[PDB]
This record gives C-alpha cells, structure tokens and sequence, in this order.
C-alpha cells in the first residue's frame, strides 16, 4: 500500500551514505568517551532542561529517523545488559570501524571481505586481551576488597561524587558484598535498590542494610522504634493492602444521622472494631502494621493507645520491598495474618541523618539480605541524579569484577597494546587480508586518540608516545593522562576494567559494523 | 536525516557557541541593576495591562521568557544562591556570565580546550578564595564594635531596595531585630507586618509579635498568665468530618432536635477542651457564636479562623502546638505568655503578646502608601534579615565597593606567576572577569568607570588594600572610613556559585531537544 | 573626536522614552490656563467628545507606550494629593524630560540628570515655601475666598457664595485644627432634580440615593431608629437548579402560593425580633432588594425600607451610623444596628431623597453627606462639580497652609532663584540646575501663548518685574497681560505647586530610569 | 497476589497473561484443553508433561 | 567539542589550492602507461586533437587556477631536466597532495 | 595613572603578537608556546626563546639567536610613531576627483 512517498538507498552509494550519516550521530558521543569528556543540554519533551554527559541517556534522548543509526542505538543497548561500562565506547569503535570500511569500499574492497578481515583482526585483539590480563581475587579478601574500593573510586573521580568517593566506594562494595557469597560469587545488581533525594549534600550519602519507607508510624506522639520484644526473632511486621480501618466509601458517606447519639454510635462502631483489629494483629504475632493506603483518625487513636505502631502510604512497589527484605508475603486482609506470612527483621526504626528532620522509617536486616538501598543525597536534582548513577556506574564495574577475577588496563592502553599486536600481525596476512587488519588496527587506535582529545592533549603526539612506550621498550599499562599524573602508569593511576569488558566491547562494536555493511538495500515508508 | 519529528539539534560546531552565547545573554538581564545607583527595566505581558518596572535581579531572570536552553541552565543557578543565600544573585548571575564571556575568547583567540579553562578557573577561585580569607576581619570581642558592623551590613545589602532613601532608619530595625536573636538563624522568630498609611520612615520593631487578624465577637480584650491551646477541630456542630449526610425531617421541630442534639456535642466537646487548662483557645477553623460563648463563659478566648498563617506565627511564638486530637487533657504541649491584648494599631485590630516563652521573637512593622511600597519594603528587610543572620554565626566581614573584588583579582594574577601556560590564559581571564564587578557598578552610578577602576587598581596594587569605589562621590575612598563592609560568607558564596555556574556551561558542546509532548 | 563606542545601544530606549514622554506633554499643554485651546477625541467605541480637561484627555488619550502611560500616573497622584494642576505638573514634566534630553546630548549620565534634578526640587519646594501667604482653617473667609476664586472658571460662579462656605463647614467636619491630612472620600455628595441651587445642606449623617417604601401603609418616617444594613435578598424562593412540580388541583397552588407569601412574611417577622426599625438594603443583582409583597409585610410590622442601595453608600452607612452589615437572615440582630434619631424622605420637587440624621451615640464617626438640588441635570452636575474642586482647594489649605500667586508667578521666582542659586554650585549640577531653572519657564510661556500675548514679552516683563516683586506679578487673562497677581485674585494653594514639583521631578527620575523592557508571560 | 499465595500454599504453581500462542502450545504439549471458567472444569482438561 | 572559532578561514585558500591542483593532476593520471587511456582536446581555434602524452595535454588544457598551473610547471621542469617520466611528476604531486 | 594605564598594557600585547606569530607561522601550538616563555623571562631565566625548529623553548645564547641592538631600537621606534600617525586621525576630507 502507498508504494509511493517512499525512500530507497542500494548499492555503493547507499554504503557511502550509511558509513556517513553512521559517522554523523556517533560523532555526538565522541566528546563522553573519558572521564574529563564533556557534558550535553538535553530538552524533555516537556521542556525540562537536564545536563549529562551519560552516554546512553544521550542516546536515547536521540530521536532520529535514519535507520542506520537506530541500529548503533542497539549496540549500546546490548552493552549496557551485559558490562555497563561500554556504552560510549562501542559506538565510537564501531564508528572508526564504519570510517575504514568507507575507505577500503573506495579501494575495492568486498563489504564481505571487509566484514571478515574486521572478524579475524578482532580474534588477534581479544587474544592479546586474554594473554595479557591479571587477576585480583588471586591474593585475599583484604585486598580484594580494597581493589574493589580502589576500582570503584577510580571510576568515581569523574563524577561529583569526588567531593567524598570515599563514602560512595564503599557503598558500592559494601552494597555488591551484602547480596552475594564469597563461594558462588554471582552478584545480581537487581538486588540494590538506588533511592536518593535533593537535600544537603551527596557526603550524606549512606548504604541502608534493608529498605527506606520515611515514614512517621502514622502519629507524632508513636514511639520512634519497635522494641525487640523481649529477644523475640526480631521485629515481626504485618503486610496489608487493605488499611488498618473499615472500608470506607469512594465517595461520600451520606450516612443518615438523626442525632447526636447515631453519629456517636457510628464513632462507636469505628472504636470497636479498631479494636478487634489491634487483637488480631497482636495475636498473629505482629508488632507493626504496614498499609497500601492511610489511616483514620480514630485508627491512629486505637493504634496509639494500644502501642501497636502502624506505617501509612507505602506503595505496592515498596510494599513488595518490604517483604523481600523480611522475607514475608503481602497479605490481603488483617484477618488473615500469621507468624508464617509476618516478615523478620533486626529492627524496625526511624534514622536521623545528620540534621534532616525527615528521619527516614527504615527497616533494617542486620545480615545478609535480599535487598539493600543505596540512599544518595545531594544539593540538587541533577547532583543526585548524577550521583546516583555514579553509584551504578561503580556497582557495574564491582559486579564484573567479582564474577570474572581477571582485569585489564582499557584506558587507552589495552588499545595501543591491541593495536599494535594487529598491526605486526597484518604484515603477515600475505594477501587482500592486508587492508582490513591495518584498518582495524587503526579503528582501535581511535579511543586512545579520542580519550586524548577530549582531555585537552595532542592525540597524535600521545598515541606515538604510547606506542613508543609499549613498542621500543615492552609492553605495559600505559595509557592516555586523562585524569592527570607525572607518567602514562595506569597502575600507579589505578585505572583498571574489566577483562569481559574490554573482550565484549570489541566484539559486539565488529558486529554492529557487520551489521551496518551487511545491509545493501534500505526501504523506508511512512509513519501511520 | 540524522534527528526528526520535531527534534532539534545543536551541533558542537555552532553549541560551542550557543553555551556561551546563552548564560551570557542572561547576564544582560541584571548587570544594568548591579549597585545602590543601578538601572531599572520593564516587564510587560502579551496583554500589555501588566507593565511593572523593577531592579530586582531575581525578579527580573524569572520573569523573562528565555529561548536558549544554555540561558536557563544559569538562570536556575541563580534562583538557588536566591533561595539559599537570599543576596549576592545578581553578582553570581553578573560574575557568571563574564567569567563565560571572557572563556569565549579562551576558545575564540586562544584555541584552549575546555578542559584547561575549566582547570584554570578551579586554580583561580581557589586563589581568589584565599585572598577572601585572608582580607576578612571579625570584631568577636567588643560586641559594641560588632554591632556596628551589623549595621554597616544591613544598610549594604538594604541598599538599592525602595528602602535605601530610609536605610538610616530600618539598617537599626533590622539590625535590633537580629541582634535581639544574637542566636537561631530561623528567620521564623522575625515577622513583617503590612499597614497601609504612613511614611515607611515610621516603621517600628514589636517585641509582641503583633498578629494581624482580629478574633471575637465579644471577649475579653486582654488575659494574664496564658496558657495557649491551638486546634483544627470543628466546634460548631457534631457529625464532624461526615460528608453527604443528612437529616430526614418532617416538620422544623425535628430539625430543632438535630440542632439541639448539636449542642448537647458542643457543651461536651468545649468541658474536655477546657480540661487542658486554658487561657486562649485557637482553630484554624470557625467558631460559631455558641461554642464560642461556651469558651467565654469560661474565661477564655475563642481565636477562629486561623490559616497557615495564623497558627505558625501563633504557635511558634507561644510555644504551643496544634493538637489535632482532643480526647484526653494535659497529652499535648500548650504554649506560655504573660500578657494577650487586643491592640489598635492605625485603627486597626491586632493581637499583641508580651512575657512569652523563650520571646527572643520580633516583628517589624511597615507602614506603606501602597501595597506595591509594602511589599517591596517587606522583601527588602527579608533580605537584610538573612545576611545579618548569617553574620551572626560568621563573625568575619570582607571590605565592598569593589575593594574585595580587586583585591581577589591581585591574588589571581598573583597565581598566574607559577602555572602552566595555557592555564595562565585561564587563570587571567578569571581575574579580568573579577574587575568586571566594579567595572559594572562604577558604570551604573555614572562615573568614568574606566578612570574609577584603573584607579582602584594601582591603589590595590600598590599596598593599602583597604581602598574601594565611593559610589555617591565618584572617587576612590577608605572603605571602613566610608563604612562599606560585606559579609564573608556572603562574598565566598558569590566567588563559589560564580565559579560551579561556568563550569557547568563550560562542560557543555550539545544542545538535543527531543520531541515536544 | 572618538569615545565610547556603546555596541549595546539602551540609549535607544532612553530616546524612545522622552520622545514619547514629551508628546503627550506637548499635546496636553495647549489646553493650559483659562483661554486653552480644546482637543476633539475620537475614542476606541466611536464617541467623540469635546473637553479641556488635562485628566480626561490622557485618560481618552489611550497613551500605548509603557513609558508615556505614565504621565496618566502622573495626574492620578496630582489630582489624588491636590485635586488641580494635572495639566501643570505633565507640562512641567515634559520640560524637564526636554531637559534632560539637552544633558544626554552633552554626555550627561542619566544617573547624574535624576539626582541633580533632585536636588533642584528641594530647593524649589522651599522657595514655594517662602512664597506663601499664610491662612488659617479657622477663618472661614479666607477658606470661601480661595475655593470662590477656584471656582471663576465655572459656568455658574455666582452661587459660590454658599457653595464655597458649604464645602468649608464639610472640610472642617472632619479637619478639626490639630489635623494635617483630611481625607474628603468621607464627604459623600448626593443629587436630586428638583429645587434650585440655594437649596443646598450639609448634613451630619448619611443621606441616600434611593426612595423609601412604595407601597401603601409604609411609615416612609421612623423617629428614634435602630437601622440594619441588609445583605440578603428578601424575595420568593427561586432556585436555580431543576425542580419538577406536579399540580393536579387548585388547593396544589394555593399551597405554592403561600410558600412564597410566607417565606417572604417569616423574613420579615425575624426582621422585627431584632428591633430593627429601618432597612438599608444593599444593592445586589442576584434577586430584588426587596420585593413588593415583602414591603406589604413590612410595612404591616411598621418597619421602614430604603432598596436597593449602593455599595459605596453601604460603606458610608456602616461608618457613620455606627451599624453593621448583616450577611444573611439568621444573622439579623439588634446587635448590628445603628441609631439615628430621624429617618426620612424629602420630596423637593420630586427629589425622594432619603436621610438619616441624629445619630446621638457614642458610635458616631465623623462622617459628611451634602444634599444638593437643583431643577435641571446641569444644576446639580455643575453644583457637584463645584464642590469637589472647593473641598479639593479647602483641604489643600489645610494640609500645607497658605497660598501662592498664580499665573507663573512662582515658576518665574523660583527659576530667578535657582539661576542664582546655581552660581554657588560647581560641575554638573550647576549646569543641570540651570537647565532645570529654563525648564520651569514652559508654564509663563505656555500660559501667554494660549492667551493671545507675544510668548517672549510676557515672560521677559515677569523676570524683569520679579527683581522687585516677588509674588505679585503674573499673567492674568482677564486683563490680558503682566499684571498684580493679588488685586486680580489669582491664587493657588501651596500644595498644588508643591505637588507639581515633586510628582514631575519624580516621574522624570523614574522615566530616565529606564533603559530596557522586555516581555514576560 | 492473593491467587498465587493462595496456589502457592497449596504447592501449585501459576503463570498468568500468557500469550494466546504460548498458551496453545502448552496445551498442545501436554494434552490438556482450556476451560473459560472455574465452575465448569473437567478432568479431562488437565495435561502432563514429564 | 569547542575549538577553534576559525571566523578568519585561511584554510579555504589552501582547500582551494589542493582541490584545483589535485584535478589537473587526476585528468593526466588515467594516461599514465603504454596501455593509458587517451585525451581529446578542442583547441580555441576549433581544432580536435587526441594524444596520450601528459606535457602536451598539460599545454593544451589551459588551467586557469594560478595554483593549478604550477603542475604545468612541474612537467616543464621534468621535460628540461631529464626529458622522461614528465605524466609521473604531476601524477606523484596529485596523490601527495592529497596526502 | 588612571586613564593611561590600559594603554600601556595594551602597548605590552601588542610587543608579544610578534612571538605569537612566530609560533603560529612555524605550525606550533602558540598558545603553550609564548604563555610558557613568558613566565620563564617573567621569573627570571631572561635568556630564553621561540625555537622555531623544535617547537619548543630553548636559550638563545646557546643556540645563537641574536638581533641587532639598532634594529631593534629602528623596529620599536617606527612602529611606535606609526601608530601615532594614525591614532592622530578621526576625519577623512577627500576633493574633487580629477
């Protein structure tokens, strides 16, 4: 239908023109691959203005109409599920691997054998990434720990979080520590929560070994905690979606009062059954109640007289939260609660932070948890928002690092180090092969030419030192002067990635130029 | 194609220009009002039936619609140094704006990468801050000498307010208002009240902490030894917080029974009132004529309508609490206060406290020819009142007219001495930005700017850092004989904001605008 | 040479601000003194009107620039403070903006012009001080004399020998000696057709617009009253929702009948609890004040009713009277009532003017009603006008006591004196105090302009004179030339001119101020 | 929630808002038939898999 | 990023040069060899002349460019010096210019 | 003095574009090249130079790089009053063409 008001690209003008219009969209990022890069204005669609440099919010803030690049978009999607710590790097890589491919089209070379030069040239790259790493978890737990701080604050230099990554390095190893064991050594990120609120500053920050409800037990004059109960397991909680009261209208009440003593029965009635309630609660074991929705009056009343403190407005979400904290079920009605369903916890209190007058309702575990929360603070929106995703950021790079003991040095060293493999390599393909090892040896020299470049230095007079340094002498850690030091010592800089991630970077950017060369014929229709 | 369906792009090609561009169009805005002797603009609406004219920096950044997104990154800097600080905005927004315009010529001339001039001007606010703290002079000893200072403060930051012509006169109102505290930062304890008729010069400072809406219709007009209960609780009849419900009748006789049925609930519901041990009863809802004389009849007076207002005035005053919940007497907090009078200031009622708890509390009291002179004299002491407070606790004040602002630049090509050298070009920059402070505020009085901060500088330079720009004159002047001084925290705040506010628009070289929706 | 090169140009503004600023000034000052010109105005609904008013003319002017608007400003407060010279102090103004413009010519900083023009007016302000013939608000005479000699410009200036010592005895009401500030919005003015000019009184209470009851039996005359201001309409139940009625019979609408009468009869029983004897009813277009059968009912109960009264006279009532509004039915009591010792109608010719005198309480205020007669629209019209401009000049008096010549006199004097004065002065402000000095001139200039005489001889006969008088010589049209100021009457109160030098240095100040707009939605 | 917890307690496991094609396959599989209510279910309606 | 403003642009004299340098030198190219392809000419006076050599093209192509003509040059000087490889001079400077 | 004090500093920037030329000309970063010599003659060490041919600053006693004494008096002294000629100059007055 309506084969009309349609576009179409083939053949070789269409491959110069998916390399270029390839070139134009990553060349938006280049400037975020560092941590000295720089940061975007983005617009909302509501006018909101941010300022980031996160590299996949600024992807996906793009919204573009040529197909090409959609699918470099892709490429950083399946960067970020598996390491994190790529996003920007495979589209550039990809990118430079796009710019030789342009070229060696222009010279006569097959977009095939493009395509499997590129491949073979990556199995040279991620040989020597594999050949050259070292392990950290090799040592202790001690210093595993502290290489997983260092890691963590290394990563975190580039964020505001600096003004204390002390603080926030350990909420990143600490949170990753409370959900896994040192034996299976699987680390699900799923299991920290990120919160944080615009307040003070991100050195209030601070690891919460359950989860934040900030919440007041519903009445001002409620005791500020709930008591262990005489060394009872804990502090037990009830769950309810339904709250601590009987069900009210969605309307109004229109409840016929004929007197004084009708509405006092109908105060009665409430009183009464609030009582039962308590009851119940108590003798299923339970010391605080948890509700969806709030409570009345008279419930806070009965609740308070009756030391049985009750938390208000806690959303489905957190709701769940609690019980995966406390190991619990959510229970539909009052009435059917039970020691069985009631989650376990240490304690069940209000902490202060600092001079915060929110002193936030928290639920604490004590040991080892399903959940922990990493609460950011910080002087205002963009400062938390970034400052959280710092967080992320670091909980990506302590995660890799305790599934896959092995590390590498990426910053613009493990590149010069493959590139210079590849090149010494190319001279001995005998053949066509040639252009297309060359060229991916000079694709990989494009990070440490643009971690150069967007730090303020020559990108040419560093990449030559580098290769200089790696070449003339041996092969070694050294990388781009990015965040400033006497030397190119990335272990005396402490700049380290992981192996899976530098390995996956390089092979999932050689696909996405695969992809892009392999499509010969592009056909666009309208938008209905 | 690259961006589509209503997208729009910048490209670092022309955003690298857009980001100074923008933050430094905002400028624009305030640098004519910068000074006791500024410019004033207009504000008009599409409708044309708004038209105002105002020098109120804050004001003047708000109300203007602005086009480019790198223009409202520093105006939304701005707002926070008005919100946190309550002084300094247009310097932040001014010093901002000139430390971008002269990095523009960093990238323009200079070719220097972003990076070096965001690294120069940490280097150079870290000088500058140095030589803030090393000009800063307290008077912590002698408190008489303190005070002064206090008032040299508030007629500084009350300058080029409508309060400026009277400052001789509210720089002491503020000042006692403050120096009664000598305390609490919370400027909760210090209230403004709005009276039309008279001169502003007329304005005088309660110790009573005079309320503005009158209570009762027929009740005591002064108690002894109060003890103060507030409420939000319906006293004028019962099926309380019941919505839709009706009575059925079939005659106005049984309608009668409901309401007496009504006040059978409000002799109850006052008796368990009254059971706390009360001298003055406060809802923030009405109280109608019965439960009313049910409080009299007991001595005690009936405060209605008490809105957000009323009870956080009342309450903080007094010492009291709202008490939501009335079942049982003595479990709440009441307040404390030896004397309530019903008092008529401009024939007009207000209530008056004296004796009460902890009543280091205040209220200073305009007197207006309009509403626009009242609220524009409010606004003034607010700010004065949040500067001194913060002198206060921070006992160190910096020399003003331009002296601190020139003896910061000295320092930051003092830096410059022993840097890297394309950093030098940054560190420069920072200081030629400083001079532009006192350049803007000699240019808006008049003067031969050029003349007046050339001058300025050779005086700094040349030891007697103490000199600054006489204003009034338009000469060089001593500016502790003139008795110009700013707070210390106030001026680091204007170097730090100023400072964050370019990095912020430095870092940026893209401009995305996703779809509207 | 070459200077400062200024790329930014607000100076743009600021010769945008005078440009238009001066032409309304320029307009307006043709219309200056008692032989100006008039102006013919077409106004935006099509009605084209004919007037020498200053206000009136900037006010149908429909003056669009944000900066021109506000010389409207400008004759608000001169007229709100003085009551005359609105055409004076915009003319001034305009000079003084003229001014200004030759000192930005010069390179004169619009900060330096502001605060030296100041300066200059706090000198005239004195001068006008020095100038004055000092009076007393106790002698009535020279009281009548000012406001009489105000009122010569007037169609019908013969019945300013009561007129004048009416608005005297209204101003002293409520300026008793140890005053300053006499705010005349408590002198209400009240106007029948009907009786002739003379038959004019001030009254010490409040007296109404609106006639007393209609219908049969109404007393129309109560003595000894208690009187209640009514908020609520006393009218059958008429919701606005939807009510469906079914009436198969008669006996059905009888029943609906009587629902109106007696709700209509309940209101006016629990009106007669309270003791009430006179109803002032507030005016309200949600339903009728009153209705017929309800002042039927009323009257029966031998309550007095005056409907449908306005806002503003409500205001008086509840001043004066010592009584309260009353918002709704239930709260009618006699705790909101007032006290007056008569309440009647007077029909003079037909007036059906309705008074309440005699308060005899301690809740009396000191409030001024004047009730004015006269047969024809305009005898009333021009008696009312009369009198706003004779309690206008009146409380000047009071409030900055004596007079000054007119006819420029003071603007010569004060010109003579501050060109001398300037002498002592050094820099800029000795050149802009002699640029304010020529500015004053345009007012003695404009006068002999509009009334026949070569510009430059009068005003050089008056500097001239002025070495040897001081006040005695101005411009009198009436004799066509420089003439002695007093024996021809030509006088204005001192917080006119005084006015007139405040407001216009103010409004200058503010213009010059101004060095940008921008738009804000 | 309530269902699951409900199943759960009695050691029966549920998935819902399965696709209408997942669905057929599963039943397909295990020999089973889909009824639309609760009231009218019959045994020959349940499959099994190994 | 931000750079350079390059609002004075001598970078386009320069692109200029190259481009029209690179031109003259990519039409000699496609001669180059006992098997190059040939060149046809109509001469001002109308005449049709077709010839592989690179000098005589060179003469008879008439560049305009004050750039441009100095590739002329390079095949005189290459004609004067050695009398041989006179397409190979100009052939070289095309490819290093684009270099 | 006040008002001329901008002017000789401005006399100062115009001496040190010749070194920035120099740099620019021979392809090397300017910028780097004359803040860097500048701060050495600044902090003493008044022997050192562009060099023009490494792309960095070396001594010019070392390398050899001198200039006559009455040159450069020549160079300052005309650009000097070269200036002056035309800093002199706010009107053009042009007649009739022939």
């Amino acid at each position: 239908k309506d084969q009309g008001n349609k576009k179409r690209q083939h053949g070789l003008e269409a491959k110069k023109s998916h390399i270029l219009a390839a070139r134009s969209v990553a060349s938006i990022i280049k400037t975020s691959l560092g941590p000295r890069g720089l940061d975007k204005i983005l617009i909302s669609p509501d006018g909101e203005i941010t300022i980031t440099n996160d590299g996949a919010t600024i992807l996906s803030q793009m919204e573009l109409d040529n197909e090409i690049a959609k699918l470099l978009v892709q490429l950083s999607k399946s960067q970020d599920d598996e390491i994190g710590d790529g996003t920007t790097g495979v589209v550039v890589l990809a990118s430079a691997l796009l710019d030789q491919a342009l070229e060696l089209i222009q010279k006569g070379i097959h977009p095939i054998k493009i395509a499997n030069g590129f491949d073979e040239a990556a199995k040279l790259a991620i040989s020597k990434l594999e050949e050259t790493c070292d392990d950290i978890s090799a040592s202790n737990d001690e210093l595993f720990r502290d290489f997983l701080l260092r890691a963590a604050k290394t990563s975190l230099g580039s964020k505001i979080v600096s003004k204390d990554h002390d603080r926030f390095a350990e909420m990143a190893v600490e949170a990753v520590i409370n959900v896994m064991d040192k034996d299976r050594k699987d680390v699900d990120f799923d299991l920290i929560k990120m919160q944080g609120r615009v307040g003070g500053s991100i050195s209030d920050s601070k690891l919460i070994n359950g989860v934040i409800l900030d919440k007041d037990f519903s009445h001002p004059q409620m005791p500020k905690c709930v008591l262990p109960k005489e060394g009872s397991d804990g502090v037990k909680l009830a769950i309810l979606t339904c709250p601590f009261e009987p069900p009210k209208p969605k309307t109004k009440h229109k409840l016929d009062i004929s007197s004084v003593e009708e509405y006092q029965k109908l105060q009665t009635y409430e009183q009464d059954k609030f009582k039962e309630m308590i009851d119940d609660v108590k003798k299923a074991g339970a010391d605080v109640v948890i509700c969806q929705w709030g409570f009345d009056d008279e419930a806070n009343h009965l609740l308070l007289q009756n030391d049985l403190p009750a938390v208000r407005w806690v959303g489905g979400q957190e709701l769940e939260h609690i019980a995966i904290s406390t190991n619990g079920r959510i229970v539909p009605r009052f009435q059917d609660l039970s020691k069985d369903k009631l989650g376990t916890c240490s304690r069940i209190y209000e902490q202060e932070f600092g001079t915060t007058k929110d002193r936030m309702l928290i639920i604490e575990q004590s040991k080892e948890t399903k959940t922990v929360t990493c609460f950011v603070r910080g002087s205002n929106k963009m400062i938390v928002d970034e400052a959280e995703r710092a967080l992320h950021d670091s909980l990506c790079v302590v995660r890799n690092l305790v599934k896959d003991s092995r590390v590498v040095y990426g910053g613009g060293a493990a590149e010069v180090t493959m590139s210079l493999a590849v090149s010494e390599e190319a001279d001995k393909q005998r053949g066509i092969d040639q252009y297309a090892f060359r060229g991916f040896a000079q694709a990989l020299d494009t990070i440490p030419m643009t971690l150069a470049e967007n730090s303020g230095l020559d990108p040419i007079g560093t990449l030559s030192t580098l290769k200089s340094k790696q070449l003339k002498e041996k092969i070694s850690n050294i990388g781009v002067d990015c965040l400033g030091y006497g030397s190119n010592d990335m272990k005396e800089l402490f700049v380290v990635d992981p192996f899976i991630g530098k390995k996956q970077q390089i092979l999932l950017a050689t696909q996405l130029c695969r992809m892009i060369l392999k499509i010969d014929n592009v056909i666009i229709s309208g938008k209905d | 194609q690259i961006f589509g369906d209503q997208v729009t792009e910048e490209r670092a090609e022309n955003a690298r220009l857009s980001a100074f561009v923008g933050a430094i169009a905002v400028g624009d805005l305030v640098k004519s009002t910068l000074g006791p002797k500024g410019m004033d603009k207009l504000l008009q609406s599409a409708s044309s039936n708004t038209c105002m004219v105002t020098n109120d920096g804050a004001t003047i950044l708000k109300s203007i619609p602005l086009d480019n997104p790198a223009a409202k990154v520093l105006v939304n800097i701005s707002k926070v140094q008005d919100d946190e600080v309550g002084d300094g905005t247009t310097s932040v927004t001014v010093l901002s704006a000139e430390l971008l315009r002269e990095a523009e010529k960093l990238i323009d001339q200079s070719k220097i990468h972003p990076q070096t001039i965001i690294e120069g001007y940490r280097l150079a606010s870290a000088a500058a801050l140095d030589a803030l703290t090393k000009a800063a002079v307290d008077n912590s000893h002698d408190k008489t000498m303190f005070r002064e200072d206090l008032i040299h403060i508030a007629k500084t930051t009350l300058s080029s307010k409508i309060l400026s012509q009277d400052k001789d006169h509210f720089a002491e109102l503020a000042t006692n208002a403050i120096l009664r505290l000598k305390g609490s930062t919370n400027l909760e304890h210090i209230q403004i009240i709005k009276i039309l008729g008279g001169k502003l010069s007329d304005s005088f400072l309660d110790e009573g902490f005079i309320l503005a809406k009158k209570f009762g219709n027929n009740q005591p007009k002064r108690i002894e030894n109060a003890k103060i209960l507030i409420a939000n609780t319906t006293l004028d009849t019962d099926k309380v917080k019941i919505f839709g419900t009706k009575f059925k009748v079939d005659s106005t006789a049984k309608l009668a029974q409901l309401e007496k049925a009504e006040r059978e609930k409000m002799k109850n519901k006052i008796a368990k009132i009254s059971k706390f041990g009360i001298n003055t009863f406060i809802n923030r809802q009405l109280i109608y004529d019965y439960p009313e004389q049910l409080f009299t009849d007991l001595g005690i007076n009936s405060i209605e309508h008490a809105d957000f207002e009323g009870v956080e005035r009342l309450a903080l005053v007094t010492g009291g609490e709202v008490v939501s919940t009335f079942d049982e007497p003595s479990k709440c907090k009441l307040g404390e206060c030896d004397v309530i009078e019903e008092i008529m200031l401009g024939e007009q009622p207000f209530l008056k406290f004296s004796g009460c708890k902890a009543g280091e509390a205040c209220t200073i009291v305009l007197r207006g020819a309009t509403d626009q002179t009242l609220d524009e004299a409010e606004r003034s002491l607010h700010d004065a009142l949040s500067v001194l407070s913060q002198t206060t606790k921070e006992t160190r004040t910096v020399l003003g007219g331009g002296c601190a602002e020139m003896v910061m630049s000295k320092a930051v090509d003092t830096e410059a001495q022993n840097i890297d050298g394309k950093k030098s070009l940054a560190v420069e920059a920072f200081a030629r930005a400083l001079r532009q402070l006192p350049t803007i505020l000699a240019d808006n009085a008049g003067f031969d700017s050029s003349e007046l901060v050339s001058k300025l500088r050779s005086s700094i330079y040349n030891g007697i850092s103490t000199s600054g720009l006489d204003l009034n004159n338009g000469t060089i002047a001593d500016m502790r004989q003139l008795g110009i001084v700013e707070s210390y925290k106030l001026k680091r705040a204007v170097v730090s904001s100023a400072s964050e506010a370019a990095e912020v628009l430095l870092r940026v070289d893209n401009i995305i605008r996703a779809r509207p929706r | 040479n070459a200077t400062f090169k200024n790329k930014e140009k607000p100076q743009e503004v600021r010769k945008a601000n005078i440009i238009a600023a001066r032409s309304v000034a320029d307009a307006i000052r043709t219309s200056l003194g008692p032989k100006g010109m008039d102006k013919m105005i077409k106004t935006s609904r099509g009605e084209i009107i004919i007037s020498n008013d200053g206000h009136t003319i900037l006010k149908q002017m429909a003056i669009l620039h944000p900066v021109a608007r506000m010389l409207v400003e400008v004759s608000a407060a001169q007229d709100s403070e003085a009551g005359d010279g609105t055409t004076s102090v915009v003319i001034l103004t305009g000079a003084l903006l003229g001014a200004a413009e030759r000192l930005l010519n010069k390179g004169i900083h619009p900060t330096i012009i502001a605060d030296s023009f100041q300066s200059a007016a706090k000198r005239s302000v004195d001068i006008l001080l020095e100038m004055c013939h000092k009076v007393s608000l106790s002698d009535r005479e020279q009281l009548v004399r000012a406001a009489s000699t105000s009122l010569s410009s007037k169609i019908v200036s013969q019945y300013s020998s009561f007129l004048a010592p009416l608005a005297v005895d209204s101003v002293l009401k409520i300026s008793d000696e140890n005053s300053k500030n006499v705010d005349l919005n408590d002198i209400r003015l009240v106007k029948k057709v009907g009786g002739t000019i003379d038959d004019t009184e001030m009254i010490d209470g409040v007296v109404l617009t609106q006639t007393a009851i209609k219908s049969a039996g109404g007393p129309t005359r109560k003595e000894k009253a208690k009187i209640g201001l009514i908020q609520f309409q006393i009218s059958p139940p008429k919701p606005d929702t939807e009510n469906n009625i079914i009436v198969n019979d008669y006996r059905q609408m009888d029943k609906i009948l009587k629902e109106e009468r007696a709700y209509l009869l309940n209101i006016c029983k629990k009106i007669k609890k309270a003791k009430c004897n006179v109803l002032l009813i507030q005016k309200s277009i949600l339903r009728d004040a009153v209705n017929d059968l309800a002042l039927h009912f009323l009257s029966k109960l031998n309550i007095m009713v005056v409907k449908d009264i306005e806002r503003e006279e409500i205001e008086f009532l509840s001043k004066g009277l010592g009584c309260k509004p009353i918002a709704d039915i239930e709260l009618f009591t006699e705790d909101r009532l007032g006290s007056a010792d008569l309440v009647e109608e007077i029909d003079s010719d037909g007036s059906k003017i309705v008074r309440v005198t005699g308060i005899r309480n301690n809740n009396a205020r000191p409030t001024v009603s004047v009730v004015i007669r006269g047969a024809n629209n305009m005898i009333i019209d021009e008696t009312e006008r009369s009198l706003h401009d004779a309690l206008c000049v009146i409380r000047c008096l009071v409030k900055e006591r004596g007079l000054i010549a007119g006819g420029g006199a003071p603007e010569i004097e004060i010109s003579r004196r501050l060109s001398k004065e300037a002498r002592s002065m050094e820099g800029v402000q000795a050149f802009i105090w002699q640029e304010f000095a020529s500015a004053l001139e345009v007012i003695p200039t404009t006068l002999a302009e509009n009334a026949g005489l070569n510009s430059i001889k009068v005003v050089t006969e008056l500097r001239s004179k002025h070495e040897n008088g001081e006040l005695n010589d101005g411009i009198s049209v009436r004799r066509s030339g420089t003439t002695n100021t007093y024996e021809e009457h030509i006088l204005q109160p001192v917080l006119v001119s005084t006015s007139a030098i405040t407001l216009a240095s103010e409004c200058v100040k503010s213009i010059l101020r101004i060095d940008d707009i921008a738009f804000s939605r | 929630d309530l269902a699951t917890q409900f199943f759960a307690d009695r050691n029966i496991f549920c998935a819902g808002r399965v696709s209408a094609d997942d669905m057929n396959r599963v039943i397909q599989a295990v020999g089973g038939s889909i009824q639309s209510t609760t009231s009218d279910i019959k045994p020959e309606h349940l499959g099994t898999c190994a």
